[PDB]
């Protein structure tokens, strides 16, 4: 439960395997999270190389060292991930830079790009009733109900994520008892991260990730439109955030914790 | 009780200019190859036939023209940067050897390299790549340097300029980097001069000090060596790294109960001689945010390699101070030394180095020692000036016997500042002697734009025209290294200037430099400057 | 990007001077009681009374002589003293009460102190010891402070002067010192006032900073307080010590990315009301060693306890820096906060503080945080002065409605700087206004004996009298606070001058001061300084 992947193969190329893992202080043996290339092929010696790997841009994000000194056991759990329209989606919970402070996010990559400048970040969880909870333990896409397609405005295509949260932020290794599912509608995913992809690039607030970024990174000012499906550029990226993606609960208990959705 | 600043010699500019013949020209460097002065600027380089009679104006010789392509700028544009940020700007030029030049330039924020024939300076073969080679901004500084075929290059990897980097690529050589977002090797690093000497490479930046951040932010200067044989690291520690990264304090301060630091340096030369000693001068000034102040330091280059044998620094608790480290837990074989000398040559390549090495030099970058300065103190202080000191050009061989040794400093307002080196009673080398001061910037043909930019950014001296060649972005200045006739007929303060250029002959009965026809009867006094009993104005 | 020296608003001396009325004089501090001016000197104490119409030059009223005895010269001298050390200089004057001064002396390195009659200055009672209230060098700073009847004082208590403490004796409570050969709480300390508010005294001093000598010796102001109701800890902790004893830095400095610190304090003011706030004001300035620079910074007597209420420093390991204390650690009661006091009141006297309090704040005599300035930055800055800035008089109630606030700056130079402190738009406080600069040494009436010493050793401000004093170690000058008829009949400038002390009377027609025959039309323009379209000289 600290390892997840979504193969992608999109029409007309090979097709690649979108990985992300735990590393375990690591940071130069393994990536926390890479694409590999998974070829046609079945014999090609190509498995499992990096769908690009130059001295420097490369399809692989490694753990900094400086991140790893700073906290003291540093790492990236990956809990779930899927494909849905354009992108590719990463559940991970994680220490926070500065009691044990954790953080589950969501990691939102196009399928078609290797320089990895797509990346995206934001924190997710829901509250009900004045407790929040903030751990994911387990996450499932699927289709909307017909109820729930009403309550957020998306077509019964449209993808729903439901997923499972601890009560608060505090040892995701001796976890509680209150727990809650919840559901997040992937139209609201991509349009929170729309418009935080929007501001920043009008100049407004900081990149907000400082765990692969290790320090401050001012938002530069850029006239490019930021279409429903843009991809990155090289600058404003790696995009974090601490704007919480707040989903709808469905249900709630503190008797039985919740596992599995 | 801090040293009052001192006051020249002798106490304006109508010297030869250079201007293209209009645009800014946007001057990034020049330099000097053969006989002829190469002016690297935006969209160009222009050269300049050093012997061909300087005249009014000094005339472009040969050119040379690399425009940005149309989509290049473009992008550039569009991520947000200036009309005027977004052109090819020349920040690297080196002779590779007689045939090839190797220029880089920022093209509008998309950096890329291409090679040049000497001769006609027409473009051969396929550019490659400007990532971790040049800068992306016009603006960043960055170090760029050929030695043994190969490019040692620091500067920014990314466009958003994150991401600082010492790097070894080309040459048939396997390709090195220092470790990417590792402020224990680099945090925060502004390149200003990288040399040859040995079987090291020493690059002389400033980088937000990991030491004393104790309390805020401080900035250090640094000196940091690198194998010129350096292979990177087994299979485990540091493949495609450094393993002779080692980086140092410099030591520039006047020394007092509490001493008073310059960290800001500036710029640093290339070795030179002087004193029978090899040695770098610096330049240093105090943080923007501070007092006024600048230094000159100069560093013998046997002392910079005395404090990479010394002992290392750590940090025990990751909050604890820094400690040197004992030479017990020091690993053999040396950690940075090279592979191939004193007991390591049981070491064939770099890449048989063990874990041991390997894994301490990873983490133990930093040089528990700081460089100390000759005479550990700055040869020269200014302290009540609004300008702050940076370029600087050295002349070994001055005067008629060519032991004196001349010092040119650039400043920021044009003012351009002459000292000797001292040498003591002793015969060690023993403080400064400032000679003269002269504003050498021409409002009337070098402020013709929106333009007036009066710091200097390049310096050249050119012994063999006589002359030193002073960078504006807008012109070079060609200024004589000693004009005599300025100091008269009057012998009294001929002989007091102390100039090593400059001198009596009574042939004529009056004051001038020095000549190759070196028959006539050259009458000068530097060492004692003696002014005893003699005809006044 | 360091603000500029700005200009003072308008553009020598011959005001009346005291000479003592021909030997040195040595004067070491001025004051004034009720309406005469006392002139602690060298075995001597001269006063002036200021209202015994101040004429051609200021005469001795009343006088005092205490000499030292030749035995205590000769046992000085044999310790390797000189000639003019040993003699008994007053380092301490106060009032005591209506009837009593209370004056100590150097008496020849070895002070002693005396009480004396108030009227007619003729000594009475045993004489007292010195240790620890008064210095034994002329030199050195010392305070002396009576509140409640109990003496609180803050020099050294040996001959070598090893040995600094903060002391408080006298008045029928036990006698409390500052541990001995500690430097947790006291290293090195230079004592620069103190001064009487809330249920606490406050001295400023500087130290050899622990905090920040992670490199070599660095020296901060502070800010310490203790509990007038402190009575010394219990029989295993702090007994006949401070149970009230805390530190904090303070902030002077321009912010920037790094900030510039002035941390030489040189002066500190009595409490005192501007813009409804009780402030105190402190010059600062660069380490001797450094180029010369000096700030006027201001503190919120609020701001000032609200640090002694923050969090404290420690020192975890040994070698490791000095990380804030969590308040899960704290004990309770909490650590100086005063016996008798919010759930304090528990405690009838500070010798029934438990062992966890009092060994904590034994330990931790550093606060975390650092004293804020009032508006974050320096309200006054020199940094192109060759001379510090020293003594600090301050006028909280100058103009017609007494509303706005002048303060006087004394030099080493005798220049003395006078500025406006300013109101902003918002109402806060904000900056402040260079309105003159003035130099005040008179060098045909206080350069007599082998001595020039042009350093501004005391200043008083007498408003009674409209006047200034300035005490040099060999004359004191009295300046009136504003020479208004030095602006003219130029009606222009006479209002440009913004002078809270000067304005316009149409009946005459001409720049003159302010009267307490308030009748007259008495026209000034000082929040706006407004000259728009009038007649020029
Ligand atoms: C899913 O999407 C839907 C559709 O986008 C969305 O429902 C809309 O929500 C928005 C935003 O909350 C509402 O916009 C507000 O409208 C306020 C005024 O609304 C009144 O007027 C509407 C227009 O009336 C005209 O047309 C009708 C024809 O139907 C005609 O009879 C009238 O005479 C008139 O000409 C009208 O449709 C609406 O009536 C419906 O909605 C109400 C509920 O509000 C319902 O009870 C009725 O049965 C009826 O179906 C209503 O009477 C307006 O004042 C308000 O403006 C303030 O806020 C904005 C934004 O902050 C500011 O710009 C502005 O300055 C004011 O401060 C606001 O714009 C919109 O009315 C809804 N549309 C509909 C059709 O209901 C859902 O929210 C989404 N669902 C979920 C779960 O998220
Ligand atoms: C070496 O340098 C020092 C300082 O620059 C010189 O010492 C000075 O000697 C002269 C006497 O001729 C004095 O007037 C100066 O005041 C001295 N300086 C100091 C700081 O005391 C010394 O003479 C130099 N030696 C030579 C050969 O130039
Ligand atoms: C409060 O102080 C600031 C700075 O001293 C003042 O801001 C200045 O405003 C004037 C406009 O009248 C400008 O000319 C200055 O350049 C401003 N200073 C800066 C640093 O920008 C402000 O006006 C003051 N308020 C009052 C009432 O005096
Ligand atoms: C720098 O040099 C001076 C004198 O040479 C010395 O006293 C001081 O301690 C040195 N500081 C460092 C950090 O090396
Ligand atoms: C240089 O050499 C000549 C003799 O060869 C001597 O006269 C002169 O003083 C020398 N200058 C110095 C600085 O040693
Ligand atoms: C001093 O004050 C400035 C601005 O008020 C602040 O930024 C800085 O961090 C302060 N330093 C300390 C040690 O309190
Ligand atoms: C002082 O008060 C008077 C009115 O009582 C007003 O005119 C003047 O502007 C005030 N000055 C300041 C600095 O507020």
């Amino acid at each position: 439960g600290t390892m997840y992947g979504v193969i992608v193969r999109s029409e007309g190329e090979d097709g690649k395997l979108f990985i992300g893992t735990a590393v375990d202080g690591k940071q130069d043996y393994f990536p926390t999270l890479s694409s590999r290339k998974l070829p046609r092929d079945p014999e090609s010696s190509a498995m499992l190389d990096y769908e690009l790997h130059s001295d420097f841009v490369s399809s692989l994000i490694k753990i900094p060292s400086d991140t790893l000194a700073l906290v003291s056991h540093f790492d990236i759990f990956y809990i779930y991930g899927f494909a849905s329209g354009g992108f590719v989606y990463f559940l991970t919970v994680q220490p926070e830079t500065p009691d044990l402070f954790y953080t589950s996010r969501i990691v939102r990559l196009c399928k078609d790009d290797p320089k990895f400048h797509s990346y995206v970040s934001l924190p997710f969880g829901c509250t009900r009733a004045g407790v929040e909870y903030r751990l994911l333990q387990a996450a499932y896409l699927a289709k909307p109900g017909e109820a729930l397609a009403q309550a957020f405005n998306i077509s019964s295509d449209e993808d729903v994520l439901f997923a499972i949260f601890s009560k608060g932020q505090k040892q995701y290794h001796h976890p509680p008892d209150d727990s809650a599912l919840c559901a997040f509608p992937i139209r609201a995913i991509n349009l929170q991260i729309k418009e935080r992809l929007q501001s920043c690039y009008h100049g407004e607030g900081n990149l907000e990730l400082n765990w692969l970024l290790g320090k401050d990174v001012q938002c530069t000012k850029a006239p490019v439109p930021i279409d429903d499906n843009f991809c990155g550029l090289d600058i404003n990226q790696p995009l974090g955030g601490s704007t919480p993606v707040e989903g709808l609960t469905l249900y709630t208990t503190s008797r039985d914790r919740l596992t599995s959705v | 009780g801090f040293p009052e600043d001192s006051e020249p010699i002798s106490i304006t500019k109508q010297y030869p200019v250079f201007v293209g013949h209009r645009h800014r020209l946007d001057i990034q460097m020049i330099m000097i190859m053969n006989r002829t002065l190469y002016v690297a600027a935006r969209d160009h380089i222009y050269t300049v036939d050093i012997d061909t009679s300087h005249t009014e104006e000094i005339y472009c010789s040969k050119k040379l023209t690399w425009k940005s392509r149309q989509a290049d700028v473009d992008t550039c544009r569009m991520k947000g940067k200036h009309k005027d940020e977004c052109h090819n700007f020349i920040k690297v030029l080196l002779k590779k050897n007689d045939d090839t030049l190797f220029v880089c330039g920022t093209n509008a924020f998309n950096p890329s390299c291409r090679n040049y024939r000497v001769d006609t300076l027409e473009t051969f073969g396929d550019e490659f790549s400007g990532m971790a080679r040049c800068p992306y901004d016009a603006k960043h500084a960055n170090i760029a340097l050929f030695a043994d075929g190969k490019l040692y290059s620091a500067t920014v990897t990314d466009f958003l300029a994150i991401d600082a980097v010492i790097y070894r690529s080309l040459g048939d050589s396997p390709t090195l980097r220092t470790v990417k977002h590792d402020s224990k090797w680099l945090k925060e690093p502004y390149f200003v001069q990288a040399v040859d000497y040995g079987d090291y490479i020493y690059f002389f930046f400033r980088e937000i000090a990991v030491e004393y951040n104790t309390m805020g932010k401080v900035v250090f200067p640094r000196v940091a060596q690198v194998c010129k044989n350096d292979m990177g690291g087994s299979q485990r520690v540091l493949e495609k790294q450094w393993t002779s990264f080692l980086k140092a304090r410099l030591n520039c301060s006047v020394p007092g109960d509490s001493h008073f630091y310059f960290n800001i340096l500036q710029a640093v030369t290339d070795v030179i001689r002087i004193n029978g000693r090899d040695v770098v001068l610096a330049t240093f000034s105090t943080p923007y945010n501070s007092i006024p102040g600048s230094a000159v330091c100069a560093y013998d280059m046997l002392d910079i390699a005395n404090v990479f044998t010394g002992r290392f620094k750590e940090q025990k608790s990751p909050d604890s101070t820094w400690t040197p480290v004992p030479d017990e837990r020091v690993p053999k074989p040396r950690p940075g030394c090279c592979a191939g000398s004193s007991s390591l040559e049981k070491y064939a390549t770099s890449n048989e180095f063990p874990d041991d090495t390997l894994n301490f030099i990873k983490t133990h970058p930093l040089m528990d020692e700081a460089v100390p300065s000759i005479i550990n103190r700055p040869w020269f202080l200014r302290t009540m000036v609004r300008y702050r000191l940076t370029k600087i050009a050295v002349d070994n061989a001055a005067g008629p016997y060519q032991n004196h040794t001349v010092v040119f400093l650039g400043s920021e307002k044009g003012i351009i500042l002459k000292f000797l080196a001292r040498i003591g009673s002793s015969g060690f080398l023993n403080g400064s002697l400032f000679l003269e001061e002269m504003n050498v910037y021409n409002p009337e043909k070098c402020s013709y734009d929106g333009v007036e930019d009066k710091r200097i950014m390049g310096m050249q001296l050119d012994r063999a025209s006589g002359s030193l060649y002073v960078a504006f972005s807008t012109c070079v200045i060609k200024v004589p290294l000693g004009r005599c006739e300025r100091h008269g007929k009057c012998k009294k303060t001929c002989i007091a200037s102390r100039d090593p250029y400059c001198g009596w002959v009574r042939e004529s009965g009056s004051c001038a430099h020095l000549s190759p026809l070196s028959r006539l009867t050259f009458e000068q006094d530097i060492e004692r400057g003696n002014t005893d009993g003699l005809g006044d104005c």
